[PDB]
C-alpha cells in the first residue's frame, strides 16, 4: 500500500538547502521526440518507477530527449535520493562510470573476482553513484551481479547504480508510454514479446533514465548526454569522475576518447576482450619500458582493430588507429590494469593512481587516498611533496585533510596528518560561524 | 606519390578551389582542362608588412632577393625551378596544380620560406632506460596545437626578411614552446640552441598553397641527447598555438601539412624509429 | 621472476 509522493525537495542552484515543490511542476521541463524530426516535443509524462521480479525495492525510471540539460536529470536523481533517505544522504566522493561490452563475454575466473572484489571495495568505502548503461546483456549484467552483494550486505544506504540507456531500444516502450505520469508500480516483463525492438532492461540497476531521440532500433545516441551528465554531477559534488573500461566495441573507443578530451581518466582492463586488449597494447607500444613489449609495431596493431571492430574502408581503419592513438596520448589519463603484472587486490589502487594523476591539487587526491584506506600512497606523496619544496601547499590542505579524517572515522590518517607538522589548535572550521 | 590540397581554402569563408584528380597534379604532365579559381584572402589584400605586393612585376625569383635592403629566400627547392608567367608576371608553383590562382592564405608570391623547429629528446623511463622500439630508439618533439583547424604540428613560421634560420628557430621556438621566454634555464636553452642542423628543405603539403604562391620549409632539429636541457623548459602554448605538449614520434602520425616527411628526416639522420 | 626476466626475455 505505497502511497504516491506529491512533492519533492529540488536542491536550491546555491546549493545551500532543499526547497519542496509539487512533482508535476518539476517534471514539466522534461521533453519527448515521437517524431524522430519533433525537435522541440512535448512534455513526456512517462516517469516513475518500475517493479523487477525478486528484488524488494523498486527502480526509477525517467525517459527524457537528448537536447534536455543534464542539470534537471542531477536534480532529478538528488530529489529521489532525498525523498527515500532524507537530506543528509551520503553524498557520492566518487563517480564511477563503466563502459564496455554489451555483447556476452567470457571472462577469466580470476579477472571476474578481481573486478567484483575492486569495484565493490571502491563503491563501498566512498559510496560511489556507478553509472553504466541499462541493457541485461554484457558488462551492465556483470556490474549489476557485483552490486547485488552490495545491495545484501548494506541495511542501510545504497548507491545508486544509475542505467543510462537509449530508448527505442527497450523491450515494454509500449507499456511503459501508456498510462498516467504518478506511475508507482509497473510490472516490468524482460521475457514479453515486442516485434521491433529486442533489448531488455537489467533488473539490478536502481534507477533509470532513457534518453530518446524519436529513432527506434537505433544504438549510440546517450553517450554524449552520458558524458554531459557525469561532468555535470562532477562539478557538483566536485568529486573525480573515472571510467572503466572492460571490452567493448566501436563506441566504446569513442566513449573513451570523449572522456580523454574531457579530462577524465580511463582505466583499462587488459585481458578482458578486445578493445580493451586494444588500448593496453597501443599504451605498452607507446609507454611501457619493460624488455617484453619491446617487439611492438603499428602492423601489428592496425592488423589486430581490422580484425576487431572490421571497417568497411581502409580511410575508417586509419581513423579508428588514430582515434585509439589519440586515446593514449597523454599517459595521466590512461591506467592499465592486468592480472600479470599486477596483484589481485591491487584494482582499486589502479582505480586511486588514476584519481592520483588526474587530481591537480594535492588535497582532494589525499581526501580520495584516505576514502580508500591507503596510508602507504599518501605517506608517499606528502614525502615526494615534502623533498620537492611544495610545503606551502600541504600547509594549505592539511587542515581541511585532518578535519577529514577525523569525520570518517580514520585514526591512522590522522597520526599521519599531524606528523607533518600539524598543529591540532590551528584546526578551522569549514563555515564561518 | 603526388599531393593534392583540399577544394576549400582555409579561413576564406567558403571559397573553394578547383577541383583535379591525383593523376593530374604534376606540372610535366599537361592537363588542358585546367580553369582554376582566382581567389585572395582578405588579410592578405589589406597589404601587410609581412606581405609581398599583389602586381608581382619587376621582382626577381629563383636567387635571394633584397625587399626594403633585407634579403628574403625567393628560390625554390625544386629541383626545375620557378617559372615566370608571361601574362601578369606572377611565379607558378614547381610543385604542381593546386587548382587555385593568385596568392590565396599565403603572404609572399613564389616561395613562402617558412622555417620550422622540432626540438627533440629521447623518450626515457624514470629509471633512465631509454625506451626502445622495433630496433630502434624513439625520439619525441615538441609539436603544438594549432589556434585555426586544431590539428597538431611543429612549432615554425614564415621566415622573415633578412634574417636566417637559426634566428627564425630560435624566436619561433622561444614564442611557441617557451610563451614569455631565465638564469640557468637560459644558459641550458642558450647551450641547446648552440646546436642546429639544417635537415631538409622540402616543399611542403600546406592546404593554402596556391599556382603562384606554394611554402616550402625548412626543418632544423635541435636535440637534447642527455636531455638535462629539455626537461628545464617550462611547456605553455602562447600566440597561434592553443597547447603545446611531447608527442611520440611514429610513423601513424596524423600531423598538419607535410610534417611527416619532416620528421621521417629527422628520424632518418638520428637513426631513430619511424 | 629473475630466471623469467633472464631466459624468457633473452629469446
Ligand atoms: N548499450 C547497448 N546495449 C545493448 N546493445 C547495444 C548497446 N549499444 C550497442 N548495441 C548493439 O549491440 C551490439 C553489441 O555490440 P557491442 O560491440 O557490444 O556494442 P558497442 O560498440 O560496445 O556499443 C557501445 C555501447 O556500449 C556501452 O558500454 C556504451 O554505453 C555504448 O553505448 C552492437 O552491434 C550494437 O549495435
Amino acid at each position: 500500500q505505497s502511497v504516491a509522493a506529491k512533492t519533492l525537495l529540488i536542491e536550491n542552484e546555491d546549493g545551500k538547502g532543499s526547497t519542496r515543490m509539487e512533482v508535476q511542476d518539476f517534471m514539466k521541463r522534461f521533453h519527448m521526440h515521437a517524431s524522430e524530426d519533433d525537435k522541440t516535443g512535448s512534455p513526456s509524462t512517462a516517469w516513475g518507477t518500475l517493479r523487477f521480479p525478486t528484488k524488494e525495492a523498486t527502480a526509477p525510471y525517467l525517459r527524457l530527449s537528448v537536447n534536455d540539460d543534464p542539470e534537471d536529470a542531477l536534480l532529478f536523481v538528488k530529489a529521489m535520493l532525498a525523498q527515500k533517505y532524507g537530506e543528509t544522504y551520503d553524498r557520492p566522493s566518487l563517480i564511477l562510470s563503466v563502459t564496455g561490452g554489451a555483447r556476452n563475454f567470457t571472462l577469466p575466473p580470476r579477472l571476474e573476482t578481481a573486478i567484483a572484489k575492486g569495484l565493490r571495495l571502491a563503491a563501498q568505502r566512498t559510496n560511489a553513484w556507478v553509472v553504466t548503461g541499462g541493457t541485461n546483456t554484457g558488462v551492465m549484467k556483470l556490474t549489476g551481479q557485483i552490486m547485488e552483494a552490495l545491495s545484501k550486505t548494506q541495511s542501510h544506504f545504497i548507491p545508486p547504480t544509475i542505467g543510462i540507456a537509449t530508448y527505442g531500444v527497450i523491450i515494454g516502450g509500449d507499456d511503459m508510454t501508456r498510462g498516467e505520469p504518478p506511475k508507482i508500480g509497473l510490472e516490468y516483463e524482460m521475457h514479453k514479446k515486442d516485434p521491433p525492438k529486442t533489448t531488455p532492461l537489467d533488473d539490478n540497476h536502481n534507477l533509470f533514465l532513457l534518453v530518446d531521440d524519436g529513432s527506434t532500433n537505433k544504438f549510440g545516441k546517450e553517450i554524449k548526454f552520458r558524458a554531459a551528465f557525469e561532468n555535470a554531477a562532477g562539478q557538483a559534488f566536485a568529486a573525480p569522475v573515472v571510467t572503466i573500461v572492460v571490452q567493448g566495441g566501436p563506441g566504446t573507443l569513442g566513449t573513451a576518447l570523449q572522456a580523454v578530451r574531457q579530462g577524465t581518466p580511463i582505466v583499462v582492463v587488459d585481458g578482458s576482450g578486445l578493445a580493451a586488449d586494444v588500448l593496453a597494447y597501443a599504451y605498452n607500444f607507446m609507454h611501457n619500458p619493460l624488455t617484453r613489449f619491446k617487439s611492438y609495431t603499428i602492423d601489428d596493431l592496425r592488423q589486430k582493430v581490422a580484425q576487431t571492430f572490421n571497417p568497411k574502408s581502409s580511410q575508417q581503419l586509419t581513423n579508428l588507429l588514430d582515434s585509439a592513438l589519440e586515446c593514449v596520448q597523454d599517459p595521466n589519463l590512461v591506467v592499465v590494469y592486468s592480472l600479470q603484472e599486477s596483484g589481485i587486490d591491487e584494482f582499486d589502487d589502479c582505480i586511486l593512481k588514476a584519481i592520483f594523476s588526474s587530481q591537480g591539487k594535492l588535497g582532494n587526491k589525499l581526501k580520495q587516498a584516505m576514502y580508500f584506506d591507503q596510508l602507504d600512497v599518501a605517506k608517499r606523496a606528502l614525502s615526494e611533496a615534502s623533498k620537492n619544496g611544495q610545503h606551502n601547499e600541504i600547509a594549505a590542505c592539511i587542515n581541511d585533510n585532518l578535519m577529514a579524517a577525523m569525520m570518517h572515522n580514520k585514526p591512522h590518517f590522522v597520526e599521519l596528518y599531524l606528523g607533518f607538522d600539524a598543529k591540532i589548535y590551528e584546526l578551522k572550521p569549514s563555515e564561518e560561524v | 606519390e603526388w599531393y593534392v590540397p583540399p577544394e576549400e581554402y582555409p579561413k576564406s569563408g567558403g571559397v573553394k578551389r578547383y577541383l583535379i584528380d591525383a593523376s593530374m597534379v604534376p606540372l610535366s604532365i599537361m592537363c588542358p582542362s585546367y580553369d582554376p579559381v582566382e581567389y585572395t584572402h582578405p588579410s592578405v589584400a589589406a597589404q601587410p608588412v609581412w606581405a609581398d605586393p599583389a602586381d608581382p612585376r619587376k621582382i626577381k625569383f629563383n636567387v635571394k632577393d633584397e625587399v626594403n635592403g633585407k634579403v628574403v629566400d625567393r628560390t625554390s627547392c625544386h629541383p626545375s625551378g620557378i617559372s615566370i608567367d608571361s601574362n601578369t608576371g606572377r611565379p607558378i608553383n614547381p610543385w604542381g596544380r593546386t587548382g587555385m590562382t593568385g596568392r590565396g592564405l599565403l603572404g609572399k608570391w613564389g616561395v613562402n620560406q617558412a622555417a620550422d623547429t622540432v626540438v627533440t629528446r629521447w623518450k626515457r623511463s624514470p629509471d633512465g632506460s631509454i625506451l626502445e622500439r622495433d630496433g630502434k630508439k624513439v625520439l619525441e618533439f615538441v609539436a603544438i596545437q594549432r589556434q585555426d583547424n586544431k590539428m597538431w604540428a611543429i612549432p615554425g613560421g614564415f621566415v622573415d626578411n633578412g634574417e636566417d634560420v637559426a634566428l627564425t628557430s630560435g624566436r619561433e621556438f622561444m614564442e611557441e614552446a617557451l610563451g614569455m621566454g631565465s638564469a640557468e634555464s637560459k644558459d641550458s636553452l642558450a647551450a641547446l640552441f648552440s646546436s642546429g642542423t639544417i635537415v631538409a628543405r622540402i616543399y611542403c603539403e600546406d592546404p593554402r598553397n596556391t599556382d603562384n604562391a606554394w611554402v616550402e620549409t625548412t626543418c632544423v632539429n635541435f636535440h637534447d641527447e642527455s636531455g638535462r636541457h629539455a626537461a628545464r623548459l617550462k611547456l605553455q602554448g602562447g600566440d597561434d598555438a592553443e597547447h603545446a605538449r611531447w608527442m611520440m614520434v611514429h610513423g601513424g602520425l596524423n600531423l598538419f601539412a607535410s610534417h611527416r616527411t619532416l620528421l621521417q628526416h629527422v628520424t632518418s639522420a638520428l637513426n631513430a624509429y619511424f | 621472476i629473475s630466471f623469467r626476466f633472464s631466459l624468457d626475455q633473452q629469446a
